[PDB]
C-alpha cells in the first residue's frame, strides 16, 4: 500500500543511506585535499613560467615575422638569411605580430 | 485500503505515521547535506581542472620550443624510389625519405613544403606559395577595372 507498511519502507531507506554515506565520506575526504591541490598548481605554474623566462632571455638572435601559418606555427626569416617555422610562444602579441614586425627568436632551440 | 490523505484505522496505521519523524529527520537531513557535498565536491574539482588545463600546457609545450630546426623548402621532382628531390631555399638539395602523411602521389613539382629536420624529414605542404608570374605582376602592381574606366 502506502500507509499499511511504512515502517517497511522506511527501514530500507534508513539501511541503504547508512552505507552510501559511508563511501560520500571518502568524497569529502576528496573535498578536503582539492583545496590543497589548487594551491600546489599555483605554485607550479609561477615556476612553469620561470623556466621559460629562462629563455626568454639573452642569448637572442634577431628575426622577421613574415606571416603566420596558423597562430601556433609562424613563420620568420633570421637574420642568417634561413628561413625557420617555429613556435608561436603564447601570452604574447598576436595583433601587431601577423603585420611584419621584428621579434625575437632563440638562438639554441 | 487505508488512506494517504491521512490514516484510516487508528492507533495501528496512525501508529505507524505517529513513529515516523524519528525515521524521517535522519533521511531528510542526509539528503540534502551530503547532495550539497557531493555538488561542492565537484566545484572545487572544476576549479583545478580550469588551473590544470593552464600549467600543463606549458610543459609539454616545450618540446616544441627545443626543437632541431625547421627549413622551409620546394620539390623540384619526386622519385618513385620513394624519396623526393627537395631544395631547401637558405641551402642548398637533398634527396630525402618522407613521412606517413604525404607520398609521392600527394606531390609534385613545384610544391612548397614545410620540413621537421629529424634529418631533412618532409612533413607538411605549406599553405604559401609565391607564384612567378605574380612576381612580374606584383612588382608591376595592378589592380583590376571594368568599363567605367574605359566607358564614354
Amino acid at each position: 500500500n502506502n500507509n499499511s507498511a511504512l515502517s517497511n519502507v522506511n527501514s530500507d531507506i534508513y539501511f541503504k543511506l547508512k552505507k552510501l554515506e559511508k563511501e560520500y565520506e571518502l568524497l569529502t575526504l576528496q573535498e578536503d585535499y582539492i583545496k590543497d591541490e589548487q594551491r600546489h598548481l599555483k605554485r607550479e605554474l609561477k615556476r612553469a613560467q620561470e623556466e621559460v623566462k629562462r629563455i626568454q632571455s639573452v642569448p637572442l638572435v634577431i628575426g622577421q615575422f613574415l606571416e603566420p601559418i596558423d597562430q601556433n606555427t609562424g613563420i620568420v626569416s633570421s637574420t642568417t638569411g634561413m628561413s625557420y617555422v617555429v613556435r608561436i610562444l603564447s601570452t604574447l602579441d598576436r595583433e601587431l605580430l601577423k603585420p611584419s614586425m621584428s621579434v625575437a627568436l632563440h638562438r639554441h632551440s | 485500503m487505508t488512506a494517504a490523505v491521512t490514516s484510516s484505522n487508528i492507533v495501528l496505521e496512525t501508529h505507524e505515521s505517529g513513529i515516523k519523524p524519528y525515521f524521517e529527520q535522519k533521511i531528510q537531513e542526509t539528503e540534502l547535506k551530503i547532495r550539497s557535498k557531493t555538488e561542492n565536491v565537484r566545484r572545487l574539482e572544476a576549479q583545478r581542472n580550469a588551473l590544470n588545463d593552464k600549467v600543463r600546457f606549458i610543459k609539454d609545450e616545450l618540446r616544441l620550443l627545443q626543437e632541431p630546426g625547421s627549413y622551409v623548402g620546394e620539390v623540384i621532382k619526386i622519385v618513385s624510389d620513394k624519396k623526393v628531390l627537395v631544395k631547401v631555399q637558405p641551402e642548398g638539395k637533398y634527396i630525402v625519405d618522407v613521412a606517413k602523411d604525404i607520398n609521392v602521389k600527394d606531390l609534385k613539382a613545384s610544391q612548397r613544403v614545410c620540413l621537421r629536420s629529424d634529418s631533412y624529414m618532409l612533413h607538411k605542404v605549406l599553405e604559401n606559395k609565391a607564384d612567378p608570374l605574380v612576381s612580374l605582376m606584383m612588382v608591376e602592381k595592378v589592380p583590376d577595372s571594368t568599363y567605367d574606366m574605359v566607358g564614354g
